[PDB]
């Protein structure tokens, strides 16, 4: 019935997608040689969301990998549950941007779009009754962003009534990979305001702090951060994929989280999260959920809520609870921190619980809530932004592929404008 | 005068017939969607062989 | 009554309720009442296992 | 379209009580107990009407 | 392969019992 | 002497997993859909030992009605029954009023069509939903407005879940539910509000549940459903139809929102030391600490009440017990009603099911009342509606599915009318 | 079945292209009619 | 009583296929062609004689000649099972097809096969004693049934003419089409299907389709369960001359209850209930729900409106367990409903007739065995409006004078598609003054 179709775009996008197939194909017990194996019944009849029966019990992902340059998705197609993708759902280039957004918007997405859109449009068409599509990219390379924010803006042209997912990862100056970062960031943020419907702001930076902090590991590779980032995907779809007491589709949150149709960049968190040898002196409550939940200390964004108002939120829940205690939490968290939610909306959390939580758990919960804070995070982009373009560094290879630099006018006022509604808002 | 019960246990039965068949039909196309497939993962380690 | 009408204006059990004035007053059926409680008390211990 | 043999058919009045008779008619008459009535006696008394 | 059932009058020929 | 019950989304078919169960309880129909005339009024004898329900499931998003599809109760429902379509109104208004029931509408009204054919003796609708999504209240305005033009006068029994005040699952519900209320006034009969935070409280204080699930809720205002049409289905002492409500209850056209009412909802093991009788019970329907909808009555005075009796119950002691209410002077009633008062006895006992967690009880009280505390809830409302309409929030969502502004104006000043309204009659 | 591949090529953005417009508020055209009358007035 | 059945074209003789099917599944006669048994409750003996002419001595040969161009299927049906049933002459084959062209189907072929075909029906009719009439299944979609089957009616009009011809025909559906000049080839037909037949019945495939996905709940229906279907209608509506019952209609009922003028001839069928298995043992069966059900438009066999029409007069025949009392009762509910309305021309609407004998299953199809059954042939000006719909398409495609060519080259004159549009547009006049 409802659809979901995953696009990802570049290196970061195509490492966050095997893991985060990973983990839907056990989420729904299948091996990663594509049959089933699970026990409930409860897994089969809601892959048809992200699968789609080929022949004798074989269950292919409904994906479209997308990059450059085929070193990510070697490392992609040598692990275990990569050989589940079709190779007809594999776009690669010869060349590279080599982060280089006019690279990936202007020269190569001109001969690798036709077609990356005849296969995503043959992977939409193969259903039934689109419910959205998701991306996966970054805000800071060439073929993630440049590409991915192309390709959006061709399917939001061609697509305008169905939702729309990008996760996408921002970048810090503490974590700071491309030195044209800036100049990236606010050209894609710059597209991202007119044609994605709603954007959840990643950055690794946070992640970071909470395989630190939190999961007390020792060596966090980004495996785990790529877990983290998938369990957040699972969690936001599970409603479509598992029946729940009060069910919350992807729209249903939209509409629920969006007042104004600029302000969609939303924080997000994951409980429960805790270490391995504190996991024997907690208990299992929706008090201890939604005290770790609401801790800006397990955002994963770089904007401490309690600097700003939050506008709205949602929580996600998973697991046979009770739904009296799950509102009751959400009116005292409401109702303590009463300074840092918007006056002029009563009850600014929307919420919704489902009956099946992740295999091992007891139960889990997700977090979207849509704050000002996030002005933080744009203005400290911005100002690198302008610091660079006093002076016009690394402007000839932007300037080279034909962008001008009315472009980059028009990328900065979009960026102010934005944050000074964020700032009325505020 | 109508029909008698005795009739209309016989038409409810010959439906519940019915219905048993079309189940029985049902498991006949699985079977043959299963033959379908087998002949034809045959035919791919015949293709597979000849490759190498 | 005014709707519908199973039961008997003189029905024999009927009125030996009505008429006996305590049962009227005040009436239980303590079998069903232990069997509930020890429901109750089976689900919490059930809870509490699944939760164990 | 293989050779199919139709469901054999009823008698259109089968299932019907026959009119041979148990010496009785169908239609069920009054039952009723045994009673001497006031004076002259054996008198009867339906029960059931 | 299954034999009909043909009219007695072509079934029966020529066949003529004689005492 | 039939009435067939519409659920009218998410909330609406979770009530009708349970009220279903329920009835099939009751008269004793095994879940595949045959006993091993009582029955007739909610279900229809088909073929030979099978009894199928008269209801219509009706909802967008199909998850929780495929799962009726493959729970327990298969083979009790009629396939075609469940209208589902394909996607979700989600909580919008405008979506479900005007985007997806377009195309639905058609098909529910011409099953509900032969559901009444197939009646004989209809005596009226009942309608189950929740004003705070998009389906319950979008598509379930349609469905009424169209089921009017179709029928007219017949009685619609609607069993509103409105949202509480301080406890809320959403955002856009004040939306919702102004959007919907311009509607539910002019076209349900009888309409009774259900908030969710009040059954809360009754199953944290009475039942002593501590983590009551939706299925308490549920059970419960299944209980209410059962007790208010047992008049219909088990033959009473002093019975009272459908048509009893419109006539009694409703003192002006525009003023039909009933607060219910139930007693005793006691546990198990309270009830052993509780002499539970019927002065006391008709006492525990008329505290606040009782009632289904989150308002105080000590603020408003009574217009009508009716009283629906079940079990062990004589007219003597309802009399007994009424004429001391009318003494008592802790509530009033307002002066224009002479006789305020309107009782009803059935002989059947309430049930209980397997897994329920009401007690085997002998008798109990279903009140339905109507006061001026509802309008006290509806200028609760209100406000928090022109709350987040004074920034124009979230009005970008019903524009683009193809409304206006002139629709918000307009139920905004008919609710404000309708405030009005009730602080004349409460005068 | 998409466009040919020349014309999928880009197209630039501008400050405010995609953000939809609200008309003014105004009465509508089709009001709601009422059915059920008034409740009646309290002195007479 | 008797009656013959001629078939022409592919959809003609495919229906005719899964109808002599059902019929001898109806009489208890096997492939062979014998009888093996006199049981036969059904209505009587010399049931049969209607559609099955006893030959020699045990042995039944229909009443019916299926034609065609090409020699495919004729010679598919000649190979199949019922070999030893049909007569080897009976089955007529050409050499090549008329291929979906009106002309090659009436002027080229049409006059080497159509003598034939006719001088076969002449010594069928002799054969036949007390004949009733003629009925004839086609497809004016085609080339075949469009051409030579005008072709053959013009012919059996000049030789009988005063003889009953019901025409079961297949119009093109709005939207579904297997073929692109169908329309020229309709409104070609048309021409003669106006003033040749007598009573003219339309069956569209969309309206089917949806009918397979709703109610039977197949999700993948083939011809062969719209065959079935149309086969099932044609035996119920012929079950009154076949069986006996309360209350019976022949042939000539439809021509004196159903046309009330000599050109306003064009019937909306329909039939109820068409239940599967599982929605048999769930739904309770009476007279009231399908008579309710054959009037609703989701169970009808052509694709129209009836509440944007008024009807001018209908036929119910009842099939199985009926007496006349429910049956009136439902009219009555019926006639009192507001949903439909009747035009004032016509103030009592319905003709009702009875059979006592229920309707047959087929294994292997997908209805259930059920108590009775409804047939329901109406008319009214959804007809029309079916027509005009038509009319555009063909408009559409004739200002730019395309395919024609085809025709004009096969002996067909640029003017005949002129008094064919013309003779369709007097035809929407007449039934859009008819209907006030
Ligand atoms: N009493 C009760 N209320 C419920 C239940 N489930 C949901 N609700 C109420 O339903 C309201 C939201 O609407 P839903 O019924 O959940 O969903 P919907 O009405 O179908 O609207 P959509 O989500 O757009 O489909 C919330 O305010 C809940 O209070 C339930 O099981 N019992
Ligand atoms: N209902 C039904 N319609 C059919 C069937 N087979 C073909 N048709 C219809 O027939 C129409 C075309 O005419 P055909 O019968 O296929 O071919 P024809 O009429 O013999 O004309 P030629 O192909 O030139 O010989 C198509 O629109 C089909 O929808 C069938 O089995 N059942
Ligand atoms: N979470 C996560 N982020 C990554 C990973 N690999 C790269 N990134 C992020 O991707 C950004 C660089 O983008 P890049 O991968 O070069 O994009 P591309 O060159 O267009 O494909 C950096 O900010 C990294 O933080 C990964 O495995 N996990
Ligand atoms: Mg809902
Ligand atoms: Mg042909």
């Amino acid at each position: 019935m409802r659809e979901i179709v995953h696009i990802q775009g570049g290196q970061c996008g195509n490492q966050i997608g095997a893991k985060f197939w990973e983990v839907v194909s056990d989420e729904h017990g299948i091996d990663p040689t594509g049959t089933y194996h699970g026990d409930s019944d409860l897994q089969l009849e809601r892959i048809n969301v992200y699968f789609n029966e080929a022949t004798g019990g074989r269950y292919v992902p409904r994906a479209i990998l997308m990059d450059l340059e085929p070193g990510t998705m070697d490392s992609v197609r040598s692990g275990p549950y990569g050989q589940i993708f079709r190779p007809d759902n594999f776009v690669f280039g010869q060349t590279g941007a080599g982060n280089n957004w006019a690279k990936g918007h202007y020269t190569e997405g001109a001969e690798l779009i036709d077609s990356v859109l005849d296969v995503v449009r043959k992977e939409a068409e193969s259903c039934d009754c689109l419910q959205g599509f998701q991306v996966c990219h970054s805000l800071g390379g060439g073929t993630g962003s440049g590409m991915g924010t192309l390709l959006i803006s061709k399917i939001r042209e061609e697509y305008p009534d169905r939702m729309m997912l990008t996760f996408s990862v921002v970048p810090s100056p503490k974590v700071s990979d491309t030195v044209v970062e800036p100049y990236n960031a606010t050209l894609s943020v710059h597209q991202l305001v007119e044609n994605a419907d709603e954007c959840m702001v990643l950055d690794n930076e946070a992640l970071y702090d909470i395989c630190f902090r939190t999961l007390k590991l020792t060596t966090p590779t980004f495996g785990d951060l790529n877990h983290l980032i998938s369990a957040v995907m699972s969690g936001i779809t599970c409603c479509l994929r598992f029946p729940g007491q009060l069910n919350a589709d992807l729209r249903k949150l939209a509409v629920n989280l969006i007042p104004f149709p600029r302000l969609h960049f939303f924080m997000v968190g994951f409980t429960p999260l805790t270490s391995r040898g504190s996991q024997q002196y907690r208990a299992l409550t929706v008090p201890e959920l939604t005290q770790q939940m609401w801790d800006a200390k397990n955002m994963m964004c770089a904007a401490d809520p309690r600097h700003g108002r939050y506008l709205t939120a949602s929580a996600l829940f998973r697991g046979r609870m009770s739904t009296k205690e799950v509102d009751e939490q959400m009116l005292n968290v409401q109702n303590k921190n009463s300074s840092y939610f918007v006056e002029w909306i009563p009850n600014n959390v929307k919420s919704s619980v489902c009956d099946i939580p992740p295999k091992g758990l007891k139960m889990s919960a997700t977090f979207i809530g849509n704050s000002t804070a996030i002005q933080e995070m744009f203005k400290r982009v911005s100002e690198q932004f302008t610091a660079m373009f006093r002076r016009k560094a690394f402007l000839h290879w932007y300037t080279g592929e034909g962008m001008d630099e009315m472009e980059f006018t028009e990328a900065e006022s979009n960026m102010n404008d934005l944050v000074s509604e964020y700032q009325q808002y505020q | 005068k109508g029909m008698t019960e005795t009739e209309k246990q016989a038409i409810l039965d010959a439906q519940l017939a019915q219905m048993e068949e079309k189940k029985a039909r049902r498991a006949q196309e699985q079977l043959e969607n299963m033959m379908y497939a087998r002949t034809q993962h045959d035919i791919q380690r015949a293709l597979q062989e000849q490759a190498q | 009554g005014r709707l519908v009408a199973q039961v008997p204006n003189e029905d024999p059990e009927r009125l030996k309720r009505v008429l006996d004035a305590k049962w009227r007053t005040i009436g239980v059926d303590k079998e069903t009442l232990e069997l509930q409680a020890q429901e109750k008390k089976d689900r919490e211990q059930a809870e509490k296992d699944r939760d164990e | 379209y293989p050779a199919k043999e139709a469901d054999p058919q009823l008698p259109p009045l089968t299932g019907v009580r026959s009119r041979e008779g148990l010496e009785l008619p169908l239609p069920r008459r009054s039952l009723g107990v045994e009673f001497v009535h006031k004076g002259v006696s054996d008198r009867y008394f339906v029960l059931i009407p | 392969d299954t034999a009909t059932k043909l009219p007695q009058w072509v079934e029966n020929d020529r066949k003529v019992l004689r005492f | 002497r039939e009435v067939i019950s519409i659920h009218i989304g998410q909330a609406g078919i979770q009530v009708g997993n349970a009220c279903w169960e329920l009835y099939c309880l009751e008269h004793g129909i095994q879940p595949d859909g045959q006993m091993p005339d009582a029955f007739n009024t909610f279900f229809s004898e088909t073929g030979a030992g099978k009894h199928v329900p008269r209801c219509i499931f009706l909802d967008l998003e199909p998850t929780v009605v495929d799962e009726v599809r493959t729970g327990t109760y298969r083979q009790l429902f009629h396939p075609e029954q469940l209208i589902s379509g394909k996607e979700d109104a989600a909580n919008n208004f405008a979506r479900g009023h005007y985007t997806i029931g377009k195309e639905i509408v058609d098909l529910a009204l011409d099953r509900i069509r032969k559901l009444a054919d197939n009646c004989t003796g209809l005596q009226g609708f009942l309608v189950f939903n929740a004003v705070g999504g998009g389906t319950g209240s979008g598509l379930g305005s349609l469905l009424l407005e169209r089921l009017s033009v179709d029928y007219g006068k017949k009685s619609k029994l609607g069993f509103t879940v409105y949202p509480s005040p301080q406890v809320s699952t959403a955002v856009v519900e004040p939306y919702n539910s102004v959007l919907s209320t311009h509607s539910l006034l002019e076209h349900t009969d009888v309409a009774v509000m259900l908030d969710n935070e009040a059954i809360y409280d009754i199953c944290r204080r009475s039942l002593d549940i501590e983590r009551p699930t939706y299925t308490n809720l549920n059970r419960l205002i299944a209980q209410v459903i059962s007790s208010l049409t047992a008049s219909l289905r088990f033959d009473g002492a002093l019975n009272v139809d459908i048509t009893e409500f419109q006539t009694n209850l409703v003192p002006y056209p525009r003023i039909h929102f009933m607060l219910s009412s139930y007693a005793p909802i006691i546990s198990a093991e309270k009830a052993y030391h509780e002499q539970l009788s019927v002065a006391e019970i008709t006492n525990a329907a008329f505290e606040p600490a009782s009632m289904m909808v989150k308002c105080d009555p000590r603020h408003g005075k009574y217009m009508a009440c009716c009283l629906m009796y079940r079990g062990d119950v004589v007219p003597k002691d309802v009399n007994a017990s009424v004429a001391t209410i009318k003494t008592k002077r802790t509530i009033q009633f307002v002066d224009w009603c002479p006789t305020g008062f309107k009782c009803g006895i059935n002989y059947q006992p309430p049930t209980v099911v397997p897994g329920g967690d009401l007690a085997k009880v002998q008798r109990a009280v279903c009140m339905i009342s109507n006061s001026t505390a509802i309008g006290e809830i509806f200028s609760r409302l209100d406000h928090k509606f022109d709350l987040m309409y004074a920034k124009r929030a979230f009005v970008h969502w019903y524009v683009g599915e193809g409304m206006e502004e002139g629709e918000f104006s307009e139920a905004r000043e008919d609710l404000a009318a309708l405030e009005k309204d009730f602080e004349e009659v409460g005068a | 079945m998409g466009r040919p591949d020349g014309a999928n090529g880009p197209a630039f953005l501008h400050a405010h292209e995609k953000e939809p417009k609200l008309p003014s508020p105004g009465p509508p055209s089709n009001p709601k009619q009422k059915i059920r009358p008034p409740v009646p007035a309290k002195e007479e």
